[PDB]
RNA sequence: AACGCGACGAUACUACCCGCACGUUGUAGACGUAUAAGAAUAGGCUCCGGCCUCGUAUCCUAGCAGGCGAUUCCUCCGCCGGCCUCGAAGUGGCCGUCGGUAAUUCGCGUAUUGCAAUUUAGACACGCGCGGGAUCAAAUCCUUUGCAGACGACUUAGAUGUG
RNA sequence: GGGAUAACUGGCUUGUGGCGGCCAAGCGUAGCGACGUCGCUUCGGCUCUUCCUAUCAUACCGAAGCAGAAUUCGGUAAGCGUUGGAUUGUUCACCCACUAAUAGGGAAAGCUGGGGACCGUCGUGAGACAGGUUA
RNA sequence: AGCGAAUGAACUUUAAAUAUGUAAGAAGCCCUUGUUACUUAACUGAACGUGGGUCGAAUGUAUCGACACUAGUGGGCCAUUUUUGGUAAGCAGAACUGGCGAUGCGGGAUGAACCGAACGCGGGGUUAAGGUGCCGGAGUGGACGCUCAUCAGACACCACAAAAGGCGUUAGUACAUCUUGACAGCAGGACGGUGGCCAUGGAAGUCGGAAUCCGCUAAGGACUGUGUAACAACUCACCUGCCGAAUGUACUAGCCCUGAAAAUGGAUGGCGCUCAAGCGU
RNA sequence: CAUCGGUUCUGGCGGGGGGAUAAAGGCCCAGGGAAUGUGGCUCCUCCGGGAGUGUUAUAGCCCUGGGUGUAAUACCCUCGCCGGGACCGAGGACCGCGCUCUGCAAGGAUGCUGGCGUAAUGGUCACCAGCGACCCGUCUUGAAACACGGACCAAGGAGUCAA
């Protein structure tokens, strides 16, 4: 959702006399900005571990940029969302150019198909399918077909919304 | 998604076999192979094969296998490496369609004599060419269809009228008797089931069976066999003109 | 439909029609108020060559608010007639006469509205004036009738007659 | 005699009982647990206009040993109708017929028959008063 | 959290969220020796005195306190959170805080209890809540999907309402079958002991009771339906050939239909809106 | 209209800094690999095109490291410079802070010009138009609602005096 970037967030518990040099945990977080990125770090850590914001410290926040934002890739996202019944696992595939593009599409798709919100979705794994034959979903499988070429029937032309009256009836062929 | 036909769960005693029967079929053939001296491959192309049971009784010292062609082919081994005995892979070349195996301890010429003198009359089955024209006489239809003389025949059962009419016979019940036209036999002409030299379909074949009219012949055609002693497969009359695997 | 519409008859004055002369007259609002195929949108148009996202197109578009005289041009515009065509709440075409007319190129004129002030300019309707043609009407009150009626309203009859 | 209180209901209502056991997908990690099955059983009359359908009849359909006739159960349907007497013996108030049938409700309504509350006095194991006042 | 620390909400090294009482200076703390009628065994304590040492957290401060006098006030309604008890469901009672009472203005079509925001007379700029298809100022704005309802939906999400009915549609989970040929189909087999035993006028797989085995097998039930007076005959289960690549079952999550409605004609505010002018981001 | 001051809306341009001293990318260097397998080869082939083999050839692609390289660009933050509008001009000798000093944009608008000099601006009424807008008082109540008073006008009409 929004515009997202991958964030490498490393945080630690505040060093005490008994426990110097703490564990230095790490996560990858999709957030619109660095303020949200740190909040998700402590929200996730408060669940998993017993480290809180008061006794915590953010070591580094870094942006992970996609290595090849010009290569078309197939992504597989393993996510968990909770509904009125419970928490469910689902695996879905997105054909995109960057991981942030894939995750943004997932948030839109989960909202459209299951009315799931950002607070309800946990992103467990996003992976680049290194090769075809790793694509399981038929909608992605048809896009990776050999010699793909399709027409675009019934294309509605773009007429300025301030051009109320047209002299000729438009055509929907090109 | 939705809008699918409902699969009926049959309240039945016998289920589908699947993998267990296949493995059982492999074991039965593989243990049979060492026990016999010859392995015959025979063909029953478009036959009803209800007489194969009588063949088993006559050949009680032999073993006949009539299963899936692919299962029987690889049970014998289709390549020299997975083959069980020498020359078996070239026997599997004969296994193409509806065929069977005949393990015997007999003289090979004895088997040819038995299966060449064996001949039984059976029903047609679709695809066969009609050797004669069959016509039901116009009038009171009998339980044979103008083959046994009517004086020696009995009228057809009245519960067969919907079944006969479904296959296309314009019959009617007149006072409890199925009739073609009128009981006197003057209202209409007869019914021609099959004509001379014409391929007959299941509609015509079914009509022949209820009238107990046999138009085809049951005969087993031997394609070739394999000698355990010599490990060499020979070629019999039928096989030279028949597609191979 | 008592604030929807059509056809027809007769309309005295007033001014009914025609022409032009204006209005210190009204307008939910001129300023180039320009532009007709039908049909489909998983198809269509054609000149039969080809063409189609796209009306950011086509037409018209110069001149003292648009003068005068030429040079040069048969192009465009307008009024009248004749023949026809237009009815869904009715018009355009063809021909002829006359008038105007940069497609090219000049000569004379513009000043002073003073450095901007709506560039008062169109169409319809209405009214006032002349000069040409044309016409000489009805309704109501009243008396009467009863096919009508609380009263109005209504069907009638009153001019010479089958009153 | 004192205290809290004007009073109730408004997506209300309708056709299938309660209790106990067995089974029971799940939730959960013992407890809740539906459908089935077993066990025990003020009132009446008078009305006109319109609306509703939860249809008694008339129209059309589906099914039933529905032979015919007559029906029964169900569906779409409110277009069209839904009576005259008794109420003079008994009761859970309801017989006589005629008719195609003699369905049920809402607008909730007016006529007509049936069938007061405070003090005062004298007493209270209990009432009496032509004693006073009043909306 | 652990019990690779001991012991076993009632265990603990440590320790949540959450409100909440008290205290934070020279109007202060301790020491000291003079007296005293108090006290002690005692110049010993206590009180009354003497002297000593950056004014001891942050933030704000539109002044604080004492005394006297004077007028209007003595109610409550609703909501959040916590909490006590109860009902079939309602509901009744406490504590705090907030809104209304003395309040105008913007929005929710309208309005005691909702959201925004508080007020001298004017000009300019920018916003909040709420909105930008037309009433109506501002988008027939952009991206990806979902949905077709015989009175959809447009923020009521409580009740009807369930472990509910849908051969509507989309996404997903688990299990299972498949070139050893899966699902669907077509062409054929579906046999023998055996009309198994009892019963029946009759009863042979198919009016009934009970057993339900073996052979041949590729497979075929002492039989799933039609049928006969009883047979016969057909059909199903199951098997094979042809065909050829993906299927089946059960659940979950969205949106859609039903999940009960009476009676003057009317309501997402109205027109109306379907790759929306509906739903999610 | 020109030059200013205050406030504000809205365009463009020139630099600086920071990430992985962006990530990518173009051109080179050295490795490795694969297919939705380019050529080549084989078999089917109906103009057409399929199936198979194998690693760049008569296309290319992926991954790793290095060079150009302190590359460019996006995003974030920053220093300035020009442009186009709108509203406003409070004060009235000097004084002050200042600067780019014959002076100035520095403690608040001046300069130049035009038409008109009268209903022209302006004001009062009545009306049309767009948006807005419950009928007052009393009483009760937490509040509404009910209830009570109100046909209209003129004059009179109610916290005074004494102790």
């Amino acid at each position: 959702m929004g515009r997202l970037q991958e964030y490498q967030v490393i945080g630690r518990h505040l060093p005490t006399e008994a426990n110097p040099n703490p564990a230095l945990y790490r996560m990858r977080i999709f957030a619109p900005n660095e303020v949200v990125a740190k909040s998700r770090f402590w929200y996730f850590l408060r669940g998993l571990k017993k480290v809180k914001k008061a006794t915590g410290e953010i070591v580094s926040v870094n942006v992970i940029s996609e290595k090849h934002p010009l290569k078309v890739k197939n992504f597989g996202i393993w996510l968990r969302y909770d509904s009125r019944s419970g928490t469910h696992n689902m695996y879905k595939e997105y054909r995109e150019t960057s991981r942030v593009a894939a995750v943004e599409a997932m948030y839109a798709d989960m909202a459209a198909r299951h009315r799931a919100r950002f607070r309800s979705i946990h992103i467990l794994k996003v992976v680049e399918l290194e090769k075809t034959e790793d694509v399981k979903r038929p909608y992605i499988k048809q896009l990776v077909a050999k010699n793909l070429s399709f027409p675009l029937p019934h294309r509605v032309p773009k007429i300025s919304t301030k051009k109320i009256f047209s002299a000729k009836r438009p055509s929907t062929f090109s | 998604p939705k809008s699918k036909r409902a699969r009926v769960y049959h309240l039945i005693q016998v289920n589908k076999k699947g993998r267990e029967a296949k493995e059982r079929l492999f074991s039965n053939i593989r243990e049979t192979i060492p026990k016999y001296q010859h392995c015959f491959v025979f063909s029953v192309d478009n036959m009803r094969n209800n007489y194969l049971k009588d063949v088993r009784h006559e050949l009680n010292d032999c073993r006949i296998f009539f299963g899936k062609t692919k299962l029987m082919a690889r049970a014998l081994g289709t390549t020299p490496e997975e083959e069980q005995a020498d020359g078996l892979h070239r026997l599997t070349r004969y296994l193409t369609g509806t065929v069977g195996l005949l393990f015997t301890n007999r003289d090979p010429a004895d088997i040819e004599s038995y299966f060449s003198n064996l001949s039984q009359v059976d029903f047609a089955r679709a695809g066969t060419v009609a050797p004669r024209t069959v016509t039901v006489p116009t009038g009171i239809v009998y339980s044979t269809g103008g083959e046994v003389p009517p004086e020696h025949d009995v009228p057809v059962s009245h519960t067969l009228e919907p079944e006969l009419r479904r296959l296309g016979m314009p019959v009617r019940m007149i006072k409890g008797k199925v009739c073609l036209g009128d009981e006197k036999g003057e209202a209409s002409e007869g019914y021609t089931i099959c004509k001379e030299g014409e391929v007959l379909d299941s509609r015509q074949t079914r009509l022949l069976k209820l009238f107990s009219i046999c138009l085809s012949e049951f005969k087993v055609s031997l394609l070739g066999y394999w000698n355990s002693a010599s490990g060499e497969v020979t070629e019999l009359e039928a096989g030279k003109t028949r597609p191979k695997r």
